[PDB]
């Protein structure tokens, strides 16, 4: 079937199903996912107890 | 000798009623030759599932004998005197005629009710005719071009009546007894849905008079003379895909319900349909043609044939347009032909209504051309309009449509509607519903 208008309906639709959750963390809870050491200043002498990645 | 006084002078056409209920018309001229005939108002659409290509059935007997005279004796007599025998049956009107010297009108008349009231329905010629219709079924299978029209109407109309073929199922055909061709007969040949129309060299008082004598059983209830309206039929915007690769070309038809007879848009959608024409691989015109949908498929090679139409019944009609292309033209054509149809209700000039306006007078003037199709025009007028329409009607009715009625009334019947499909053969390439569908819109 052609792309149009299937799978951009499709994908519009999958687009604001997506953009619900990414809009509720952002708006609600913007550092749900972030380490609360990166709000300190970059300190070479001295090391977080706990590294962890992103 | 202009064209309206030509038109003017036309002698009229006359009609005057018998009491059981039969309607006599016919048109004089000065020919020692003449066609008459008995068009009646009956068709597969008042068949249903399981009398179903009675209809078909019945116009293969109404030539194979009566009562009063076994096959050999109507065939001999009638052959015997060098008149034609022909007849047809459709949706939602049959007829039978014959062409004959004028001077013999009047047994020919007698001839012709003889068919219509006593046919023999030879149970052994019946066994027969099954066997032949379902011969004609394979040979016209085979004609895309009425499958194609065939499913436009199955989907069209899907549900309805209307949406039956002519021919019938292979069923029906199959076990159709002659207890159900009589009784199709009987319930539909009747006096008040039948025309005696005749055209020619023919008196009109004495075809009446024959009329009289030989149409006659008049009906005693009121259930006898009363003209049964039927059932309307839903159109649904749909589509039908019947896909075979191995066909070399593919058939394509587009439409959108039509008004029916008795609506004068009629007049105007006959005048559209003008603008755009039909063209075919032989229209030695070529890249010149005025039709602008014509000139396209030519330069592109868009298709090997195509044609419009505007399909009338009772209570509705079909309004479209069917083409035949290769494979990989379809797309194309289809994009073309639906532009065509949008530049209609949004862009026609006064030239371009013009010139369709000519086209389509001449193209009614061609329409009795003859005996045989003079006749035709006066039994479908009088069992669709109940009355004859003169040249000089039609050509007044033609004259009033301008651009701006063209486009309105297009319009109302072609924009932003859902529209019929119905495709068949190598269609691979022929677009979804939804976006022909967006084809509507715009333009
Ligand atoms: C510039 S630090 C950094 N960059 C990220 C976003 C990253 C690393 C590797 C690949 C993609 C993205 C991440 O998680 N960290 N943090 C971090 C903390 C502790 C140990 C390692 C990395």
């Amino acid at each position: 079937i052609p792309f149009h208008p299937y799978y951009s309906f499709k994908d519009i639709l999958g687009l604001t199903l997506m953009l619900t959750p990414f809009l509720t963390l952002a708006l609600f809870s913007p550092n749900l996912l972030g380490d609360p050491e990166n709000f300190t200043p970059a300190n070479p002498l001295v090391t977080p107890p706990h590294i962890k990645p992103e | 000798a202009t064209y309206a006084q030509t038109l003017q002078n036309i002698p009229e056409t006359n009609v005057t009623t018998l009491d059981n209920g039969l309607r006599v018309a016919s048109e004089e001229s000065s020919q020692p030759t003449c066609t008459v005939g008995v068009w009646i108002g009956a068709g597969s659409r008042y068949e249903n599932e399981k009398n179903n290509g009675a209809g078909y059935f019945v116009e293969h007997l109404a030539f194979k004998g009566t009562k009063k005279r076994p096959c050999a004796a109507f065939e001999k007599e009638v052959e015997s005197m060098g008149a034609h025998f022909n007849g047809y049956t459709s949706r939602e009107q049959t007829a039978f005629y014959i062409k004959a010297l004028s001077k013999d009108m009047p047994k020919v008349v007698e001839l012709l009710a003889d068919v219509v009231q006593n046919c023999a329905l030879e149970e052994s010629q019946i066994e027969k005719e099954r066997g032949v219709i379902l011969q004609e079924l394979k040979e016209m299978d085979n004609d895309m071009t009425n499958v194609t029209f065939d499913y436009l109407h199955a989907t069209a109309f899907q549900g309805t009546a209307l949406a039956r073929t002519v021919e019938g199922t292979t069923e029906n055909i199959k076990h159709l007894t002659r207890a159900d061709l009589a009784s199709y007969i009987d319930t539909h040949f009747k006096a008040p849905r039948m025309v005696l129309a005749a055209a020619g060299g023919i008196s009109h008082k004495e075809l009446v008079d024959a009329a009289r004598q030989h149409f006659s059983g008049v009906s005693f209830t009121y259930k006898e003379d009363a003209v049964p309206i039927l059932p309307r039929c839903r159109f649904t915007g749909s589509e039908i895909r019947a896909r075979d690769d191995a066909l070399p070309v593919a058939h394509v038809a587009l439409a959108v319900e039509g008004p029916g007879w008795a609506d004068p848009d009629n007049v105007v959608l006959h005048v559209a349909n003008a603008i755009i024409g039909r063209y075919d691989r032989t229209f030695g015109g070529g890249k010149h043609l005025s039709s602008r949908l014509a000139a396209l498929a030519v330069e592109h090679k868009l298709c090997h044939s195509f044609q419009t139409f505007n399909t009338s019944y009772s209570d509705t009609g079909l309004f479209g347009f069917h083409f035949v292309a290769d494979p990989l033209s379809i797309d194309d054509m289809m994009f073309c032909a639906q532009g065509e149809w949008m530049r209609l209700c949004t862009s026609t000039t006064e030239s371009e209504v013009k010139r369709a306006k000519n086209h389509l007078r001449s193209a009614m003037v061609a329409q009795l051309d003859g005996t045989t199709p003079v006749c035709e025009t006066i039994g479908s007028h009088l069992l669709n309009y109940g009355r004859r329409i003169s040249l000089e009607e039609w050509d007044s009715r033609i004259s009033a449509v301008d651009a701006r009625m063209v486009r309105d009334v297009c319009s109302k019947y072609i924009y932003d509607k859902c529209p019929a499909l119905a495709a068949v053969g190598p269609i691979e390439q022929l677009l979804d519903y939804n976006r022909i569908r967006s084809g509507m819109y715009w333009i």
